[PDB]
């Protein structure tokens, strides 16, 4: 749609700041942790790949799980409930069949309700004020893609992949921008792959050079290094399969050139 | 909450909730009332409701209808809309005897295809572009409304859902069921609309899929490889499809002048890739001399 292509950007960049949580939230919060909320980011990407969601879906998800915990104080018996009502509203934003509210108590093993699970989800609503068509790593990624010269689909998995494995973390990935994470993750998965890096028309694009992006980078490239020891591993798993080139499985490279 | 409104009647039914006109009673505002159910959800918040609300808080614009306030219940949720006199169908109705004159109908498109640019440029298809969507005011104003079964788009798209838009103003790569649709079928619905507000007819009333694809057909040619690459290749084209010759524009729409012609062609043009933007439409030659006439209303 190459004519609105430049409006929408500016436009995301824009709403991207926003939509962003509030970088300190977790030490305000008393009972949960960075720790169990990788937990419950992770239990989501399952949660994707067993009713075949979008990638789109997972990082609303989150966005919104983020948003909700940067105001509301919650106990760890009740995470995973703000948990599964941001789900079913991400998929019912943006899934073409998303799954119904019986599936979503299903996947929770009854430890909650279903009017518990409506009774949050109006709540998760009611707090972020209505305000869902938040934009992603995702949505900034799918728009860099465009510059590749020519597509190569193992550096797009890959960067799907990393930028999908900042989602895990909150510190440090809270205090980046989605539009700076797209960037970092291209940059490496490009690299990682053909050797190259960001390009120049990207730079004319986002205003971002490699020294901007540094900071993130040098997060980014230490977690892809780490992550066959993470805790969590349900994002490795899935990006095994074929549907991403098992990019998982490639090498992340010993340093940077830089 | 609802104890400052004051129910004046009931407008109709859009895709989801029902519509009441009513009034504001410590200001005055008239507003239009969306009443949505949410008791009958055991499903919770409906998608279309979700969707409505979180992309009309973002899209603010003087042809795209004003969502002022939402009004939650545990049971019912209402939208509180800018109330407009009337819908496009009924103004076009109520104008059959002496015709809609021209400086209105550009007015009116000028203003759809503004709004149309706004939404675009802010990653929202409409995708139900219609008569009875298009709400007019007293003031000349035209708006577009109902956005229970808009979008928000990802650049560049994937596939989304297909039964979309009503069949009279559903373009034909939705109809050839491709894997891909984008922003161009709005501009198709309006294309339709335009010819509509001229004749006073719709220019495709068909009655199936198959149907539709064969007014399309007789109207603008069967489209070949040559006139939009990839046709043949669609999934639901077919090579028995009967050959139609193109008709010449100048009777398609008898009326409409050089200009008129020029820029309804660019908007039904087959290929979604070469139909004109909303954004380009609004340079077209046919708009030079645009003004802002009011309408006659018979409320
Ligand atoms: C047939 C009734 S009318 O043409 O006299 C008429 C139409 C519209 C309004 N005002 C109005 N209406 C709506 O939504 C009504 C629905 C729209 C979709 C199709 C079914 C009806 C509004 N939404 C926001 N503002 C509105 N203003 C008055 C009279």
């Amino acid at each position: 749609v190459p004519d609105y292509h430049e409006d929408i950007h500016t436009y995301l960049r824009e709403m991207e700041v926003k939509c962003k949580p509030k970088v300190g939230y977790m030490k305000k919060q008393p009972d949960i942790t960075n720790s169990m909320r990788a937990i419950l980011v992770d239990w989501l990407v399952e949660v994707g790949e067993e009713y075949k969601l979008q990638n789109e879906t997972l990082h609303l998800a989150v966005n919104y799980i983020d948003r909700f915990l940067s105001s509301m104080s919650v106990l760890r018996g009740k995470l995973q409930l703000v948990g599964t009502a941001a789900m079913l509203l991400a998929s019912k934003f943006e899934e073409i069949y998303p799954p119904e509210v019986a599936e979503f108590v299903y996947i929770t093993d009854d430890t909650y309700t279903k009017k518990q699970v409506l009774r949050m989800e109006h709540l998760v609503l009611k707090v972020l004020t209505f305000d869902l068509a938040a934009p992603t790593v995702n949505q900034f990624l799918t728009q860099y893609f465009l510059h590749q010269q020519p597509a190569n689909c193992k550096v797009e998995s890959l960067a799907m992949f990393l930028g999908e494995l900042s989602l895990i973390d909150a510190d440090p990935y809270l205090k980046y921008l989605p539009s700076v994470i797209a960037g970092a993750a291209f940059h490496l998965a490009l690299y990682t792959v053909t050797g190259q890096s960001w390009p120049e028309s990207l730079i004319r694009k986002t205003g971002y050079t490699l020294e901007s992006l540094k900071p993130c980078l040098m997060d980014l490239h230490q977690t892809y290094l780490k992550a066959p020891q993470h805790a969590q591993q349900s994002i490795r798993e899935k990006y095994k399969n074929s549907k991403y080139h098992g990019v998982s499985l490639l090498n992340p490279p010993e340093t940077l050139n830089l | 909450s609802m104890e400052n409104f004051q129910k004046v009647e009931k407008i109709g039914e859009g895709t989801y909730g029902v519509v009441y006109k009513a009034r504001n009673k410590l200001t005055g505002e008239v507003v239009a009332l969306k009443k949505i159910r949410l008791d009958t959800e055991t499903e919770g918040v409906p998608s279309t409701a979700i969707r409505e609300i979180s992309l009309l808080k973002e899209l603010n614009h003087p042809n795209i209808v004003k969502l002022l306030d939402v009004i939650h219940t545990e049971n019912k949720l209402y939208l509180v809309f800018e109330f407009l006199h009337q819908d496009l169908k009924k103004f076009m109705d109520a104008s059959a005897l002496t015709g809609i004159p021209l400086p209105l109908i550009k007015s009116y498109l000028f203003q759809l295809l503004q709004g149309l640019a706004f939404c675009h440029s802010h990653r929202v298809l409409h995708r139900d572009l219609k008569p009875q969507n298009l709400l007019i005011n007293t003031e000349g104003a035209i708006k577009l409304a109902d956005f229970g079964l808009a979008r928000a788009f990802g650049v560049p798209v994937r596939t989304y859902t297909h039964e979309v838009v009503t069949l009279w103003y559903r373009a034909p790569e939705i109809l050839l069921g491709c894997k891909y649709y984008s922003t161009a079928v709005d501009i198709w619905s309006l294309g339709c609309i335009f010819a509509e507000m001229v004749t006073r007819r719709a220019l495709f009333p068909g009655d199936s899929e198959i149907d539709q694809l064969f007014r399309i057909f007789r109207t603008l040619g069967t489209p070949d490889e040559v006139v939009w690459p990839g046709v043949t290749s669609m999934p639901d084209y077919k090579p028995s499809f009967p050959k139609w010759a193109r008709q010449d524009f100048s009777k398609v729409v008898p009326p409409l002048d050089e200009d008129g012609r020029s820029l309804l062609s660019q908007m039904l043009h087959y290929d979604p890739n070469k139909r004109i933007s909303a954004k380009a439409a609004l340079a077209h030659p046919f708009f030079q001399d645009v003004t802002k006439p009011v309408p006659h209303l018979r409320l």
